[PDB]
RNA sequence: CCGGCCGGGAACUCAAAGGAGACUGCCAGUGAUAAACUGGAGGAAGGUGGGGAUGACGUCAAGUCAUCAUGGCCCUUACGACCAGGGCUACACACGUGCUACAAUGGCGCAUACAAAGAGAAGCGACCUCGCGAGAGCAAGCGGACCUCAUAAAGUGCGUCGUAGUCCGGAUUGGAGUCUGCAACUCGACUCCAUGAAGUCGGAAUCGCUAGUAAUCGUGGAUCAGAAUGCCACGGUGAAUAC
């Protein structure tokens, strides 16, 4: 994990993304390649499409998602099985 | 991958190196950028000057190069005129005062670099390969030489299957380590491929 | 007045000096049983001791450096035959049926390029 | 390698050199322990901004007269295929075959 | 002899017959007796009856047998129902710590399974 | 005391060198400390002499280090400007110092 | 090997009984190059073996080696069909380094708590002639006399 | 100041330049008066002293057009070029090479002896000060037989645990961290604490090794911001056996 006397990190154009869709309000999905963005109290209660290589995979973020990152929700591989 | 190249095995006995330098492991790397600069840009530039052992001695942040060649006649062109005309693209490169001296070699056809430079420019041209050969194996053996080996290596005479073909008079030793061993290579660019050269000669023992 | 001798062992290397006294012995500053913890590594030193008659006769005095228990102990003990003659010469026909005035010669083999160690090849497989 | 592998490299030593007093500066408003957390939140969204190949931990060591990301040297700044012609002929002071 | 809810052994010592609780080291059992004051190398039977009763109070502070079972359970089913990537890789039975799969994942996925 | 370090990379021209510094100040100097060895460093190296697959097939170079020391307790006033205008050969760098 | 022939290198007498064997059962005995702890093992061997025998140390071992010194053992010429397991009378040397070996392999294989325990459970009973070094002497002495037809 | 630190001394070790020595040369004996070989007086070394480098003519259309160079052909608003994220780390599974184990010749705790070879400036980073710890703070010392990296470990002294899946084994997951780094989700190493799998010496088969070898236990280095159970290098302990 980073370390806790450096803090957090964010994305300076996704923390001004996220503080420009709670300050008009928005239900938009926002569409950002930020997997190494960690997420913010206020991003609770929006929709971050987040990418994973090939498409943008939407997120809805509840409570419990306040100390992950976005990449953990937007999976990269694809997998069913062998047989 | 069997024979050692005979120049760095006999490079502590009884052959010199061509880079005599100090350095420490900080500005090592940008002197032996500086020396392979300097080398590059003197043969494209005397490559119809007879050129065979650039010695790159630079002491005390100037550098100074001893060019060994059949003929200081083109060399130094008008006398002190190519030496110096060369010197400030010299200059250019390795930023120290530079100083091209000359040292001259006699007997040219006791010289494996140009034996190397004698035969390609005949390939070049196309002549037949088995005479261009047969030349420096004889020329070597009336100027007084021990030993001689030539050998020219892939696509000889036009054909499409590759081969190598050598020749060889006197005595060529190699593992003897105090053999005064000459021993250079060459590159032939001709319309069908690549040839490649090799060329040995042997003088005496330099005794210890 | 005093006698000297010098021994080598696998990289070890010792300063023997000799003295007429006791039979007071002193390595590295301190004693032969606060030295060598090793019982067999306190017997090889006096192994010229009792082929003579000279566990009296001669104070010893060690200061050796380099390499390790048997190590150091080997080099002690060539250095004090080395002693031995240099007091006597006479002693010298004994002590080389003894094999004690031949330095034993055999240092460690380094690694070789291709192998695991000097000699192990790594584990071939056909297949 | 490729003509525009080497050109890649290039500009990543010289937009590391340009922004290197730069970037040092913000990396020690953090390095402070006793600072405040209203210049701690100014000096970490400050570094995203500069550019990616201004970090000196971006450029990557290549041989100077072909350009191949292995086998280095730093001794030399080559691979192990041109320290070994280069050794052969002698221009490199000292350096020939060892055996012990 | 009984310490924490379970039955810890007899004639095992002091530090050691702790670690049968589930969520004690060797580490924590010696900040269980070096704070109330008992030597390391005595049983935990020819204790006295004055030095069990104490000795839970030293444990019951820490997050113990029942305690600790649940929050576990609750952990990983927590990362299941987000749909992290961590849970993912727990409700499918392949590890998580960065591991390879491709070979040597023999634990989490149990013996070897024969093609059918 | 006046340090004179010498670093070179051939055994010979370093003691070359030697029997050169010392002929510039034994005339006009006393009391020269001497020609003291230090050890040798020797930088080795290893490669790959194939240009694809051969692990086992390798060189073992090595670079070896030569160093000396020459000694003046006081110089006169004639003892380091003779040897302060002279310049040694190649491939050695001197270290002059005075503490 | 098929050109020549070395012979024996010294091997060191001990600190302990002044005996060339002492050194040569420790040297079998011994694991992993530890000469430390192999050397005394031996040495609390030696205690308990003349405890119980009554003799002296050194001389109760040399007792109970003799009851597992092969005399008359098999080994392989391949000329005819199968193998013929052809009976040799054996050297004097290897009549004792086959011995130590079978004392050394049993105590590897007790469940005791020592190591000297494991050893002292065997050198006491091969001076009494049961236990499994002196199955092995009488194993291969039963593989050496249905043999006897060949020569 | 009980510590070569410090008068001083050039002995000894050690360092590294030059000379010395080993040639079946002197001794008997076998053999064709030969070449040679067997045993020996000597000697630090005995008969190729020990290790390395050194790889003849050619074989396999052996390997590499992706180190590089190059005949030919093919591409040219793309088979060229720049960017962000993803992938090279996937897993019903199959084989090759390793590290750690299955314990008492051992685990833990405590005291305590003994090395060699190396690197170092955008580098290594004493002591002091905190921190359970990896680390952090303040900050000397050295371009180096000066200074630091650096504490060798196996061993020995004492003490305990006494044959259990164990005070053996350490996988695996939960919560905390530190660090290098714009940036540790995919996809880093390390710390502390909780969890404590398989494993009790392995069928047929198969491999390495002839002496400072094997076995064993540490240690350095190169690539490198970080990231060695790999590769290369070094010493300590040190066998069995060859009819
Ligand atoms: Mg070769
Ligand atoms: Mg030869
Ligand atoms: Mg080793
Ligand atoms: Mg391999
Ligand atoms: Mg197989
Ligand atoms: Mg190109
Ligand atoms: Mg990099
Ligand atoms: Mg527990
Ligand atoms: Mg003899
Ligand atoms: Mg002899
Ligand atoms: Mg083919
Ligand atoms: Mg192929
Ligand atoms: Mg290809
Ligand atoms: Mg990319
Ligand atoms: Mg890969
Ligand atoms: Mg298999
Ligand atoms: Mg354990
Ligand atoms: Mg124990
Ligand atoms: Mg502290
Ligand atoms: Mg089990
Ligand atoms: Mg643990
Ligand atoms: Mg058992
Ligand atoms: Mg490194
Ligand atoms: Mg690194």
């Amino acid at each position: 994990p980073r370390s806790l006397k450096k803090g957090p990190f964010i994305d300076l154009h996704l923390l001004k993304k996220v503080e420009k869709a709670v300050e008009s309000g928005d239900k938009k999905p926002l569409r950002t390649w930020s997997r190494r963005s960690t997420i913010f109290p206020n991003m609770i209660g929006l929709t971050i499409a987040v990418h994973n290589g090939r498409q943008h995979v939407p997120v809805f973020v509840t409570d419990e998602m306040v100390g992950h990152k976005l990449g953990e929700f937007a999976p990269t591989r694809t997998y069913r099985g062998h047989a | 991958g069997q024979k050692v190249h005979p120049n760095g095995i006999r490079l502590g006995i009884v052959k010199p190196w061509n880079s005599t330098w100090f350095a420490n492991t900080k500005e090592f790397a940008d002197n032996l950028d500086s020396d392979f600069k300097v080398r590059q840009y003197l043969t494209k530039e005397l490559a119809k000057a007879s050129v065979s052992r650039i010695v790159i001695e630079r002491p005390a942040k100037s550098i100074r190069v001893t060019i060994h060649t059949a003929r200081p006649g083109i060399v130094i062109g008008k006398k002190g005129e190519d030496v110096e005309k060369l010197r400030k693209v010299v200059a250019d490169i390795a930023g120290v005062p530079a100083q091209i001296n000359i040292a001259e070699v006699r007997k040219p056809e006791l010289d494996a670099k140009l034996v190397a430079d004698s035969i390609t420019s005949q390939l070049e041209r196309r002549v037949m390969f088995r005479r261009a050969m047969k030349r420096a194996v004889q020329n070597a053996m009336r100027l007084g030489a021990k030993g001689i080996k030539v050998e020219v290596s892939g696509r000889l005479g036009g054909a499409e299957i590759a081969r190598t073909e050598w020749y060889r008079e006197g005595r060529v030793p190699l593992h003897t380590l105090r053999a005064d061993i000459d021993y250079n290579t060459s590159e032939a660019h001709t319309t069908y491929g690549v040839i490649g050269v090799k060329v040995w000669i042997f003088k005496g023992e330099i005794l210890g | 007045n005093q006698y000297y001798g010098t021994g080598r062992r696998k990289s070890s290397a010792a300063r023997v000096f000799i003295k007429p006294g006791n039979g007071k012995i002193v390595i590295n500053q301190r004693s032969l049983e606060q030295y060598f913890g090793r019982e067999t590594a306190r017997m090889v030193v006096r192994q010229p001791l009792e082929l003579v008659d000279m566990v009296e006769k001669l104070d010893l005095y060690i200061t050796v450096k380099g390499g390790g228990i048997s190590g150091q102990a080997g080099a002690i003990r060539h250095g004090i035959t080395r002693a031995l003659m240099e007091y006597d010469e006479s002693l010298r026909s004994e002590l080389r049926k003894a094999g004690f005035v031949t330095r034993d010669a055999r240092q460690v083999e380094r690694k070789k390029v291709g192998l695991r160690k000097a000699r192990r090849r790594p584990q071939f497989s056909k297949r | 390698a490729k003509q525009s592998m080497k050109a890649r490299e290039v500009k990543r030593v010289a937009l590391a050199d340009k922004y290197f007093a730069k970037r040092a500066e913000l990396k020690a408003i953090i390095s402070d322990v006793n600072a405040s957390d209203e210049d701690r939140w100014n000096a970490v969204l400050k570094l995203q901004t500069l550019p990616r190949d201004s970090s000196p931990s971006r450029q990557r060591n290549r041989c100077r007269q072909t350009g191949r990301p292995h086998g280095f040297l730093r001794k030399f700044g080559l691979s192990r295929i041109k320290v070994r012609e280069a050794a052969m002929r002698g221009e490199i002071p000292g350096l020939k075959k060892a055996s012990w | 002899a009984r310490i924490a809810g379970i039955n810890i052994p007899d004639h095992k010592h002091a530090v050691i017959a702790l670690t049968s609780i589930y969520g004690v080291g060797k580490t924590r059992s010696k900040a269980i007796l070096a704070a109330a004051g008992i030597a390391e190398d005595v049983k935990i039977s020819e204790l006295s009856e004055g030095q069990i009763d104490t000795l839970r109070d030293e444990v019951a502070k820490f997050v113990v047998e029942g305690d600790l079972r649940r929050e576990i359970s609750m952990s990983i089913k927590r990362l299941m129902d987000l749909g992290c990537y961590r849970g993912l890789r727990h409700r499918r039975g392949l590890p998580v710590r960065g591991q390879r799969t491709k070979t040597n994942a023999r634990t989490r996925k149990g013996p070897r399974k024969p093609i059918k | 005391r006046i340090r004179i370090r010498l670093k070179a990379f051939d055994h010979r021209l370093i003691d070359q060198a030697t029997a050169e510094i010392v002929e510039t100040a034994k005339r006009t100097g006393a009391q020269v400390r001497g020609p003291i060895p230090l050890p040798t460093r020797k930088e080795r190296f290893t490669v790959l002499i194939s240009p694809h697959v051969n692990k086992d097939a390798r060189d073992q170079y090595e670079i070896r280090t030569h160093l000396r020391l020459v000694d003046i307790v006081e110089p006169t006033e004639k003892t380091v400007d003779a040897l302060m205008r002279l310049d040694l050969a190649a491939g050695v760098d001197v270290q002059i110092s005075l503490g | 090997p098929r050109r020549r022939v070395i012979g024996q290198r010294k091997i060191l007498p001990d600190p302990k009984f002044g005996s060339e064997l002492l050194a040569k059962f420790v040297n079998i005995l011994m694991v992993d190059g530890k000469k430390s702890t192999a050397e005394s093992i031996v040495y609390s061997a030696l205690e308990t073996l003349a405890q119980r025998s009554g003799k002296s140390e050194l001389e109760a071992f040399e007792v109970a080696l003799e009851n597992v010194r092969p005399t008359v053992e098999v080994k392989s010429r391949r000329v005819g069909g199968s193998t013929y397991q052809v009976p040799v009378e054996v050297r004097p040397v290897r009549r004792n380094a086959l011995a130590m070996r079978w004392i050394v392999e049993a105590a590897r294989k007790r469940g005791d708590k020592s190591m000297a325990l494991r050893l002292a459970n065997e050198l006491s009973d091969a001076a009494e002639n049961k236990g499994t070094a002196v199955k092995k002497r009488e194993d291969v002495h039963r593989m050496a006399e249905a043999n006897k037809a060949f020569a």
